[PDB]
């Protein structure tokens, strides 16, 4: 009923429509129950109800008291579940409309609590648990706080055994305080009140006894229905989430404890099923491990050793008197001390034997039970009791034990789980016992644990869908005696004729995982030519993986799709690989290649730092098989990550206590501001921001100058400023910066940038202590802003080191280039890297480079001192290292500066000419130095050169280590330890090397970032590690990050992660979500305004600088297209709108030739070949754009290329002056409902954007209607002036003085185009070749 | 009074570098050093880092370790515990043995956290080996200044493996009837583990008299520790006395 949803969407709700029927509860009622009743819940049919936006349009606008059905009830609460499922915003109608949502979440919690299997089946009672899991995750919303608020509060404790809330408020007397308080205030409350508030109350009491019951409702070996295990596996995952969230736990898992749904659920027969409870079980296991999580209920910190042991021997304390006081055969018992009777082996020994009344007799005066009473039979077993006895009392492993015994490599029980390490082809319907890694953490060890889970089930992701590429193509077969065989050819795949690991080297100090572990695939390349070439063009870096299979289809079996891909191909295991290179007959990884004689090929491939460290500590620790050795395939297209967080796990993670709480997530989140670190530097020098006096009276809107020196030719030096603490005054104190010596060549390099208020608002909240986060949107300077923020920081702290963390090469290169115009010597600046880097600045800043530039500035050094001796008329023919250049500077420049000084500082002008001595090595400079006019500016000339041959001998002390360091790699250790007071580098490099430097000297005083929306929330919790406390105290005295919140975070690998985990929630955008200041460039000088506005709608007052809104360039017509920005609706042709020549692999014949005939247009009109840009929204579509270019269009000496055809978020942190984007999608949207995605699809062009795109389909996207705004705002078809080359005169808006073209349609097009060209073929010729 | 002559003064002696003026510079910056730290400091991290010689640190630290300021005694003696090419910087004298005088002379009844005294022991012994000696002392200490429960039987345990001589065994003697109650199973079974220690002739009776008067009741098992602590060869009243 496809068609039927959409016509009563059209009809009653669906947008774009002029007139709408209104709403009807018939219509809600027989919507869901013909749909999704009759369906059974349909996953299509809530698709196409959300693409229809009920819930945004029909549900909740008419929804009401009188209204609230079950239907519709049940059809919000599936629309909120498909909301989380597609990763859309679920409650914007309940902020638009909160009138009636007291009353839905009342009768949603009643629905929940009200009879199993009754009027509400088994699937909307577990569709209720996980809504109501997503209303509790959801608790930073105001409304569902609302309605949890009395609920979860610590009333929530009216549900409580009244022997075990009278025990819990006798250990916390103040409570009792609280509990005297809430009785007294439920005084002044109605009947109807009263009951809703206890109900409210025990909501979670109830919903945890029918979820058990459900549980105790299924049998142990008969068959019973699906839906009851998942609801009961629903509620555990609710139950997961309310106990790993502090102040949702807090009174919550008292109740929990009260109950012991840890014990109902590890003695059903549920988590002995193996089979039908594995994931169910696996997620009790987490609640478990997080009941026996050493957090203080009380405070919310963990808890020390001491703490959590004297917690346990007091419970066993008071057993034992209880023991001895109402337990006779438990005199023993009583006489047995903790390390007696604390094991679950004695206390078993001791309590087993007992008697099911005793037993329960023991429960009843411990307040575990109801109290039994005389001479009664117990309905709870000798088996309950004794295992809720010996789970309570029993001895339990530290975390910090349980978490180091794990070894870090995926074995062969997980490589093919779906459970924890799921699919790709996941639709969601199903839970996964997955971490939650969204708002805030129990402790930091907790938010390691859940961001550790998350590494290894990507790479346990990695290691389960790339597992079974044993020759992939034809299903391999099994042959004789079990052993592997390849049934056919196969593409990007391959079986390797062997695979040998070459090299085990060292690992750097401190950390537990070898430095480089390499391996060579041997494989026999009996395949065809062509495809021998793509094999053979191996290269360094590039990413293979190889694949372990181990086989049960015997040989022939057919293949399936819609199967587990994983036991469908017999999948082992499959680790990535670095190839290096080909190995040729001279051993040699390929670094012109040699001529392979022979098909066969060995590649050297090396992952990882800790390639082969993780599968050694499994075979090392647990008996894994050496994975490494039974691999079957080669196929091209985490270990040092985990081990990363082991040594967070490990070491006391001593973090700033501004920064504790902050990356929490919880408490005041806008205690990070420079407005809240109170440890502000009042006056401070942002000297190489403020361009003049005006610039600084700019800079400060709302701020009143008050300058402290009137005179307007003496106001615009290195000014500096303070801030005040009468409450608005800002003071500008004038300078002089020290001469530095004779020559104008000195005068230090000086910013040319006019940064905006907002952004010196940003660099200021850098250069003042404390954490800070800059929103940098398309083309504001987030790069020119941290290099102005780290040129302040070095400009007001000499002795500081500043930690410049990227995400990938654009960023660290750009750093550096700017860098490369600021008075900064080339001593300071640092850079770490992965291994080979391409430098992309223009001076070297690499290992190598530093230690060369070393030698050339000490070269340098050493001359200078030479001819300053040469220069003082010594005797001496030998030449001077820097020790005896430190010692010449003492012996002679100082005590000749010192004559000087004893001289003219204790009185002529004429006198500053005399008394400085070092005439001759001044005799290559301007005409004398010393003027004689005036004597303060003599004695400032000649100081500066005096002072320019202290900074020669002070290069020259500095480059002491360089001769004390006689290895490059030991010299270049020397400067990153002490000469780097600047080290920039990757994410990935500090999560690979952070122990190394760490026990080799690495130090952290101010930090700045980049792309900060690109490095994951274990990525950029990786930095905070990055060194060793310094008396109490982390080292770490600020870290400024940019970044934007609304564009591409960082890909997983198996897009199950953000599916089910959410991990694509970054640290930065977290931060968003809690709120925390963001300091909000938004001066673009990249794309004229009409071409930002398809950007610049999602941001804060997202504007353009004059440089933008006046540049004779930006409202430069784009050349054959009177549109700037096209969005040309894709029609069908051939029959086909979106198109799939493989599973997912999603291509457009008609938008590729549109895009085909619109860039060979461009072409034929002149537009520049690299101002050609083609981006789609699927690599499918990108390479059949490819194929059809290069088949048409090829060699054609009137047309290049277009610079990039290629993934869209592949192409991020780039841009381009015409962009042209395939959006082939017409069926579904797919992943375009991602803002980021959107943003970043849309900020592709400057000046010009052509897209072929589904107009309807795209309309139809919710998310998509600010975007499809100024999308429609234009023709659906191509409009163009046909007879206009690549210069056009005319303006963004003068009117056409040529012909225009409106071209409907691709066939069209492409016939005019090649029209075109051949009348260009016939008058005209090119000569390239 | 004024730094201007001496600072000419020392600059203008400092025309040459023979061993003259060293001894007018190195007490000048001393004298400098009241009423203001930062001149021997800077003066102390300069010559440490100047011109060549052994006791150029060795004056520095003299200067520096009877001052108010231990840590830049300790740095000038931080950077002589590197040398960076001379393991005999001094030779027969020793001045890393003076850091652990130094270590010893803090480790003295002014910072008694248990904590200091013993990192500096083990830092001197790390140094340096200590052998039985300042090792029994550190043992000593750790175990004496720590508690009676499961702690002090792990560092008697610990130091009872790292133990070299007799009396060692003395020291967890001690340790043991200071915890005669350390849990209510055994009460310090330590008394057994210490009373049946090493075999033949070293105490056979200190952990058994601790036990017996911690303060008194009746041991009732240290007869049978020092009874079954190996009598004499196979044949003899051993029986007798294991059964008696």
């Amino acid at each position: 009923n496809a068609e039927f949803v959409t016509q009563l969407a059209c009809k009653y709700w669906a947008p774009h429509i002029k007139k709408k029927s209104p709403f009807d509860i018939k219509v809600i009622e027989d919507i869901y129950e013909k749909e999704i009743v009759k369906s059974r819940f349909a996953i299509r049919k809530i698709m196409l109800l959300e693409f229809s936006q009920y819930l945004e349009n029909y549900l909740w606008m008419n929804y009401s008291p009188e209204v609230s059905s079950k239907a519709y009830l049940m059809s919000i609460c599936c629309m909120v579940n498909e909301k989380f499922r597609e990763n859309v915003p679920a409650w914007e109608i309940f902020k638009k409309k909160p009138d009636h949502f007291p009353f839905f979440f009342k009768h949603i919690l009643k629905a929940a609590l009200a009879e199993t299997d009754g009027e509400f089946s088994l699937h909307e009672q577990t569709v209720l648990l996980l809504f109501l899991d997503h209303c509790f995750n959801s608790l930073e919303v105001d409304l569902i706080r609302s309605q949890v608020q009395q609920l979860i509060s610590l009333p929530m404790w009216m549900g409580l055994q009244l022997a075990r809330l009278e025990l819990e408020l006798k250990k916390t007397p103040k409570l009792r305080k609280f509990w005297n308080l809430i009785k007294k205030n439920d005084e002044k409350m109605d009947p109807e009140a009263r009951e809703q508030a206890y109900q409210e109350r025990r909501f979670l009491s109830q919903l945890i006894q029918k979820f058990i019951s459900v549980l105790k409702s299924v049998p142990l070996s008969e068959p019973v229905t699906m839906d009851k295990v998942h609801y009961c596996e629903r509620f555990i995952e609710l139950m997961i989430d309310l106990e790993a969230l502090l102040p949702t736990r807090r009174w919550f898992n008292t109740i929990l404890d009260d109950s012991h749904l840890l014990v109902h659920c590890y003695l059903s027969n549920l988590v002995r099923r193996e089979e039908d409870g594995h994931l169910f079980s696996q997620l009790l296991d987490m609640l478990k491990f997080y009941t026996g999580f050493e957090i203080n209920d009380q405070t919310g910190n963990a808890l020390t050793e001491n703490e959590m042991t004297t917690i346990h021997y007091d419970r066993i304390t008071s057993l034992q008197r209880a023991a001895f006081a109402h337990f006779p055969e438990l005199y023993d018992f009583a006489l047995s001390n903790v390390a007696e009777v604390d094991t679950r082996e004695s206390l078993v020994k001791f309590f087993g034997p007992l008697s099911s009344n005793t037993l329960h007799q023991v429960a009843s005066y411990l307040c575990l039970l109801p109290t039994l009473p005389k001479n009664e039979d117990t309905t709870f077993d000798k088996e309950f009791l004794l295992e809720l006895l010996v789970s309570r009392h029993e001895r339990r492993i530290s975390q910090i034990q349980q978490l180091n015994q794990m070894p870090l490599y995926p074995t062969e029980k997980i490589i093919w789980d779906e459970n924890i390490v799921p699919t790709e082809y996941y639709s969601g319907e199903g839970c996964l016992a997955l971490p939650k890694l969204n708002l805030q953490f129990l402790t930091l060890h907790d938010y390691l644990l859940r961001n550790f889970n998350l590494f290894r089930l990507e790479s346990t992701y990695e290691i389960r869908q790339d597992i079974e590429d044993s020759v992939s193509r034809m299903k391999p077969w099994q042959s004789e005696y079990g052993g592997v065989v390849f049934g056919g050819w196969a593409r990007m795949a391959q079986p390797i004729v062997a695979f040998t690991v070459v090299e085990v080297a060292k690992p750097n100090i401190g950390e537990n995982w070898p430095t480089r572990v390499r391996a060579d695939v041997t494989i026999n390349l009996n395949v065809r030519d062509h495809i021998k070439d793509e094999w053979e063009g191996l290269r360094k870096h590039d990413v293979c993986f190889l694949i372990t299979v181990r086989p049960t289809k015997p040989y022939g079996t057919k293949f399936d799709r819609r199967r587990p891909f994983i036991e469908q191909v017999g999948l082992v295991y499959v680790r990535g690989c670095e190839i290096q290179g080909m190995l040729d007959d001279k051993g040699r990884v390929i670094e012109p290649r040699p001529n392979l004689r022979g098909e066969s090929r060995t590649f050297r491939v090396f992952l990882d730092p800790n390639q082969y460290q993780q599968d050694m500590t499994n075979t090392i620790q647990n008996g894994a098989e050496d994975v490494y050795e039974t691999f079957n395939i080669i196929m091209r297209r985490f270990k040092a990550v985990l081990e990363t967080i082991r040594n967070l796990m490990n070491t006391d993670c001593v973090v700033p206590d501004w920064l504790h709480d902050i990356i929490l997530g919880y408490g005041d989140p806008s205690s990070a501001h420079y407005s809240k670190m109170p440890n502000q530097i009042a006056t401070l020098d942002f000297n190489d921001t403020f361009l003049s006096i005006e610039h600084l009276k700019a800079s400060f809107p709302g701020h009143n100058v008050k300058v402290t020196v009137e005179d307007p030719a003496l106001q615009i030096p290195p000014f500096r400023i303070t801030f005040p603490v009468e409450a608005k005054t800002l003071i500008v104190e004038p300078h002089v910066i020290p001469n530095r010596g004779p020559y104008p060549y000195n005068q230090p390099k000086r910013n040319t940038i006019q940064f905006t208020h907002t952004q010196i608002e940003a660099i200021r909240a850098g250069m003042q202590p404390g954490l800070t986060m800059v929103v940098g949107p398309p083309g504001t300077g987030k790069t020119d802003v941290a290099v102005q923020i780290i040129s302040n920081i070095y400009h007001n702290f000499p002795e500081q080191r500043t930690l410049i963390v990227t995400h990938s090469n654009q960023a660290l290169n750009q750093l550096f280039e700017k860098i490369m115009a600021l008075d900064i010597d080339e001593r300071h600046l640092l850079r770490l890297g992965h291994g080979e880097e391409e430098l992309e600045t223009e001076k070297d800043f690499s290992r190598y480079g530093r230690v060369n530039y070393v030698l050339a500035r000490r070269i340098e050094l050493l001359e200078e001192v030479k001819r300053l001796q040469k220069s003082l008329g010594v005797p001496g023919d030998a030449s001077y290292t820097c020790e005896t250049a430190g010692y010449f500077f003492l012996y002679q420049v100082m005590s000749r500066w010192e004559e000087y000084i004893s001289k003219v500082k204790n009185p002529d002008v004429t006198e500053v000419s005399t008394f400085f001595p070092f005439h001759e090595y001044f005799a290559n400079a301007p005409q004398p130095i010393f003027k004689g006019r005036s004597y303060e500016e003599d004695m400032e000339i000649a100081e500066g050169c005096f002072r320019h041959i202290k900074k020669i001998f002070t290069q020259l002390e500095e480059f002491r280590a360089s001769e004390l360091l006689r290895s490059g790699l030991d010299r270049s250790k020397y400067l990153l330890v002490k000469e780097a007071k600047i080290i920039a580098m990757t994410c990935t490099h500090a999560a690979l090397k952070r122990h190394d430097l760490v026990k080799l000297g690495f130090k952290y005083d101010n930090i700045l970032m980049e792309e900060a929306a690109q490095i994951l929330e274990i990525e950029t919790f990786i930095p905070l590690l990055l060194q060793n406390p310094q008396d109490g105290f982390s080292r770490l005295k600020r870290w400024i990050m940019i970044g934007d919140h609304h564009q591409l975070p960082p890909v997983i690998k198996n897009m199950a992660f953000q599916k089910y985990s959410n991990m694509e929630q970054s640290l930065f955008t977290r931060f968003v979500r809690v709120g925390v200041p963001t300091v909000d460039l938004d001066a673009q000088g990249r794309a004229r305004a009409s071409l930002c506005n398809l950007y610049n709608w999602r941001y804060k007052n997202l504007g353009n600088l004059p440089h933008v809104q006046l540049l004779p360039e930006f409202s430069t017509a784009n050349a054959g297209l009177l549109y700037d920005f096209q969005l040309i609706n894709v029609e069908d042709f051939q029959g086909v709108g979106e198109s799939e020549p493989n599973p997912y692999f999603y291509q457009n014949l008609g938008e590729a030739e549109y895009v085909v005939a619109l860039f060979m247009y461009m072409c034929l009109l002149g537009y520049p070949a690299d101002k050609i840009s083609i981006l789609t929204t699927y690599n499918g579509q990108k390479h059949l754009i490819r194929d059809i270019i290069n088949r048409r269009c090829g060699n054609n000496p009137l047309i290049g290329r277009p610079n990039k055809v290629t993934t869209v978020d592949r192409f991020q942190g780039q841009q381009n002056d015409y962009i042209l984007l395939s959006l082939v999608r017409t069926r579904a949207v797919g992943h375009l409902r991602d803002v980021r995605r959107l943003v970043v699809a849309m900020s592709r062009a400057r000046l010009g954007l052509y897209i072929f795109a589904r107009v309807s389909l795209f309309q139809n996207c919710f998310e998509l209607t600010p975007a499809f705004s100024q999308l429609t705002a234009r023709p659906l078809h191509l409009h163009i002036i046909p007879t206009e080359p690549f210069p056009t005169t005319r303006k963004n808006g003068e009117r056409p003085s040529h012909e225009v073209q409106i071209i409907k349609n691709m066939p069209q097009m492409a016939n005019f185009v090649y029209n075109m060209y051949m009348h260009l073929i016939q008058t005209t010729h090119h000569y390239h070749q | 009074g004024r730094v201007t002559h001496t600072r000419r003064t020392f600059d203008r002696a400092l025309r040459a570098l023979p061993i003259t003026q060293h001894s007018r510079i190195w007490p000048l910056y001393l004298r400098f050093l009241r009423s203001h730290p930062l001149p021997e400091t800077a003066v102390r991290g300069y010559r440490r880092f100047l011109k060549l010689s052994p006791e150029s640190a060795e004056e520095y630290i003299e200067y520096l370790k009877s001052s108010d300021r231990l840590d830049e005694a300790a740095q000038r003696l931080a950077t002589v515990v590197n040398d960076e090419r001379f393991v005999s910087k001094a030779g027969k004298s020793n001045y890393q043995l003076w850091h652990e005088l130094c270590d010893l002379i803090s480790q003295n009844p002014d910072k008694v956290q248990s904590l200091n005294v013993d990192a500096i022991i083990r830092g001197g012994l790390t140094r340096f080996t200590d052998q039985l000696g300042k090792l029994w002392c550190s043992l000593a200490d750790y175990y004496i200044r720590s508690g009676h429960f499961e702690k002090a039987r792990d560092v008697y345990e610990e130091a009872i493996r790292t133990v070299m001589t007799v009396r060692d065994f003395t020291q967890v003697f001690d340790s043991y009837a200071q915890f005669e109650e350390s849990m209510i199973a055994a009460k310090m079974e330590t008394a057994s583990e210490l009373g049946r220690e090493e075999e033949d002739d070293v105490d056979l009776e200190l952990r058994l008299a601790r036990f017996e008067q911690l303060i008194s009741r009746r041991p009732l098992l240290l007869n049978s520790v020092l009874l079954r602590q190996n009598p004499h060869h196979v044949h003899e009243w051993h029986k007798r006395v294991a059964l008696h």
